[PDB]
């Protein structure tokens, strides 16, 4: 009989009943994952994935998500069982696909990019169905590996970027928010900037953020803006902002395109800015502004 | 559409050497029973997911006390991420393992006043070998008083660079200019670059500045005599190009790499 199709111990109140391809896809995917894990390798299985602010994904060169961590649900809504064994392209924005394809290939193995993935969870923290599929930007950082006709894998950690409006995470004294126009000019900034970088918000309003970028950084910062506009969210790399009276502070910024919800239009870019350093080289004057 | 289930079973058999250890696939029902034995035989394993996370993000797990910061536990991935034995981390406090100017963000995040199972996500500089930037995400669990459980992941003078308005005024100079032309940065900022140009070469540089603007986005390299602080005409290869806003395309500044020739 087909009671063995009710009997596959897959890594247990969910190994009991599964529907159609769920039993098999999961199993083939598990064994392929173990095959890679042998290649990589050489209790506390609940702390690791409750500390992460993202999920782990092992995706093959064909594009198969042979492994998805158990927490994908907390960030994506879609379950590990709904997706394991399925193709990355069936759950990612099509206009991102080619990028994903060149990140799956082959010789630096490090990978850092941004993709858009289907999401059936909602802001309050309650799940929804697949017709109700929003796009969530994931920062994906990992390695592509060769393992065994050698195969090839992409082990990535996929983190969501918190929406500036909605966040239950402790905000630091070293984090401050700024609002900008599409022309990258400040339209608002926090009171803390003075305490941290030395500037009053009044003297930045109307000033484009390119005025304050250290000249070595501003092109890597346009590329990050050209990806926040293409994809709606971004994490910058570490950058230098000239301080009010000499020097520069180090920053990392999570950017988010904000849409006017009445006309569905791009209104502003909200930027959560993280101060990583104190003023460095205050003895050195870089700009005309700081004189 | 029946292919899917068939390929599935040939794929299943192709994934195990003891299913390639037969002349042919056993009965489809028998194949399901055959695999059930292999699946039970041996991915929730702690040790596997730790290495998956070190693979993906190059990060380690650690638990410190909120009250003192003492590292109650550190996983062994601290050695590959920070070149620091667990000897150094275990039996110590995270404060002495991070940059001195970060101990404050550290206490702020380690606070238990307002937030238990609360989340944490900060960035600090941890000592290695020098400090490295570390993204730290975690939560707070009961010690058995309070404890942060968290993952920390690692992540990625011959000339001087200047920025100018299209007029030619230096609106930015990097610190290297003292060793190339002898001027302190403030002695250049606010002045025009033609001021330091030999009067003979002045129209050459003056023409390049208009050309770089019309030749938008593109580099050209004029060569002029630059007046030092020590007053001596020094040949100077200035390669300039236009930088423009990626949205409005309005020219933000001219970028010049002044290289002594
Ligand atoms: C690339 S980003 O992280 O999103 C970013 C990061 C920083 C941005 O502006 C800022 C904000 C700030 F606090 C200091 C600086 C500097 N220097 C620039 C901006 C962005 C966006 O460009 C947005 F348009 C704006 F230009």
């Amino acid at each position: 009989e087909t009671e063995v199709f009710y009997e596959l111990a897959h890594e247990h109140s969910v190994s009991s009943h599964l529907d159609k391809a769920s039993i098999m896809r999961l199993a083939i995917s598990f064994l392929r994952t173990h095959k890679l894990l042998s290649s990589v390798c050489s209790q506390m299985d609940n702390l690791y994935l409750k500390a992460l602010e993202g999920f782990i994904a092992v995706v093959t060169q064909d594009g198969d998500m042979i492994f998805l961590s158990e927490n994908i649900s907390k960030f994506m809504g879609l379950t590990q069982v709904e997706l394991t064994g399925h193709s990355i392209f069936d759950f990612t924005h099509p206009c991102d696909h080619e990028e994903i394809r060149e990140n799956l290939t082959l010789v630096s193995t490090e990978r850092d990019f941004f993709m858009r993935m289907k999401c059936t969870v909602t802001n309050r923290g309650r799940t929804v169905n697949l017709k109700s599929a929003t796009w969530k930007v994931l920062h994906c950082t990992g390695q592509v590996r060769v393992y065994n006709p050698l195969l090839s894998c992409l082990i990535i950690m996929c983190e969501p970027i918190q929406h500036p409006s909605h966040m239950d995470i402790p905000l630091d004294s070293k984090t401050f928010l700024s609002r900008h126009s599409m022309d990258m000019k400040f339209t608002y900034c926090d009171d803390r900037i003075l305490e941290l970088i030395g500037y009053h918000p009044e003297e930045l309003l109307g000033r484009s953020a390119y005025e304050f970028y250290h000249a070595l950084d501003s092109e890597n910062m346009t590329k990050s803006h050209q990806n926040l506009c293409t994809k709606g969210q971004v994490v910058s790399g570490q950058y230098r902002m000239l301080a009010k009276h000499g020097g520069y502070v180090w920053l990392e910024t999570q950017g988010t395109v904000i849409y006017n919800p009445r006309n569905l239009q791009p209104q502003c870019i909200m930027c959560v800015n993280y101060v990583l350093s104190e003023i460095e080289k205050n003895d050195v004057v870089f700009s005309m502004d700081q004189t | 559409r029946r292919n899917k289930m068939t390929a599935y079973i040939t794929e299943l058999s192709d994934m195990v050497p003891t299913c390639s250890a037969l002349a042919r696939k056993p009965d489809k029902l028998t194949i399901l029973r055959m695999a059930v034995s292999h699946m039970k035989s041996l991915f929730l394993t702690d040790q596997e997911l730790k290495h998956l996370i070190l693979e993906a993000a190059d990060g380690f797990l650690f638990i410190v006390s909120c009250e003192t910061g003492r590292v109650v536990y550190v996983s062994d991935s601290v050695t590959p991420v920070l070149n620091q034995p667990q000897s150094e981390w275990f039996g110590s406090t995270l404060y002495d393992q991070v940059h001195p100017d970060d101990v404050d963000k550290l206490r702020e995040q380690l606070s238990t006043s307002e937030n238990m199972g609360s989340r944490r996500s900060f960035i600090c500089r941890m000592r290695c070998g020098h400090f490295v930037v570390v993204h730290c995400t975690g939560y707070i669990k009961a010690w058995p008083k309070f404890c942060l459980v968290a993952i920390g992941r690692l992540q990625v003078p011959t000339e001087f660079i200047s920025r100018h308005n299209i007029e030619g005024i230096f609106t930015f100079v990097d610190h290297r200019c003292v060793a190339t032309v002898g001027y302190q940065p403030q002695e250049l900022l606010g002045k025009n670059i033609v001021e330091f140009c030999h009067p003979e070469d002045q129209q050459l540089l003056r023409d390049s500045f208009q050309q770089v603007v019309k030749l938008k986005g593109q580099v050209l390299s004029v060569m002029f005599r630059f007046r030092s602080k020590t007053r001596e005409w020094l040949w100077m290869r200035t390669s300039s190009f236009t930088f423009q806003n990626p949205y409005s395309d309005e020219i933000e500044y001219i970028i010049c790499t002044n290289t002594n020739v």
